[PDB]
């Protein structure tokens, strides 16, 4: 009944893992050779990553 | 009673899609226990004119079959939905939009594109993969299962007696079902 | 060696669960639509339950 005015702190810890961002058009794993990794063979274009 | 019987009206079961069992039309009977021969003879000619209609309605509408109320109607004898094939006009050209997007154009929204004259149309089968068999619907229970006018009842050797009027009788067991 | 005269109290506890009694002729799950639900006694007539 004598509780203080409070704020809620929220966070997470996610150990042991790598933040996997897949190079797929729907972020799913439909195969090892993804559809955007095959789109860039079909496009035959070189791109610079930033 | 034997010459001009009361028709066995069939009970439907909407779940199994079969007839439950036929009991006589006790609930549409007409009471001439206070009539005389001037009017009992006129009502018995209406009991018999009705039974001529039901034999005429069954000869027109009922499918000719050996076992009365079968337990699995064949797929050729069940009314089945046969719709028209669905014609799908496909909205987008797939390989003409992977060349605009690889060239650097951002496509958004939605011939239907201004950059493609091609138009694909797909026609698909609407009906089922396999024809349905096993149980008739309400409208085919009306066409078949016209109420049975059973003249001279239960006088032919047993085994010829209609046991498929009884709602407990399995045809492929030849026995009346119990509680377990 | 100075134990008292005793009686055994037996019981059980069975939490989290429902006492199922299947409506099957051998109490076994041979299908979701059991053989007594397809029984023509229970299919073609109306019966009281007490």
């Amino acid at each position: 009944k004598t509780a203080v005015d409070s704020i809620t702190q929220k966070k997470f810890l996610c150990d042991r893992t790598l933040w996997r961002i897949p190079f797929s058009s729907n972020f799913m794993s439909m195969g090892a050779l993804t559809d955007l990794g095959q789109n860039l063979l079909y496009a035959n274009s070189a791109h610079a990553l930033d | 009673s034997k010459e001009i019987p009361t028709p066995y009206m069939w009970s439907y079961q909407p779940q199994m899609g079969l007839a439950a069992g036929a009991a006589q039309d006790y609930s549409t009977r007409i009471n001439y226990m206070s009539a005389g021969p001037h009017m009992i003879s006129r009502v018995n000619g209406i009991r018999a004119h009705r039974n001529r209609i039901l034999l005429e309605q069954a000869a027109i509408t009922t499918t000719p079959r050996n076992n009365l109320n079968p337990r699995s109607w064949p797929a050729a004898l069940v009314y089945q939905e046969s719709p028209a094939p669905t014609t799908v006009v496909l909205p987008r050209d797939a390989q003409a939009e992977v060349q605009m997007t690889n060239s650097g154009a951002q496509l958004a929204g939605g011939g239907r594109p201004s950059f493609t004259p091609r138009q694909a149309i797909l026609t698909l089968q609407t009906s089922s993969s396999e024809p349905r068999s096993g149980g008739i619907g309400t409208l085919q229970f009306i066409e078949e299962f016209v109420p049975s006018v059973y003249f001279n009842p239960f006088s032919g050797p047993p085994g010829h007696y209609p046991d498929q009027f009884i709602p407990n009788f399995d045809a492929v067991k030849d026995s009346a079902d119990g509680y377990d």
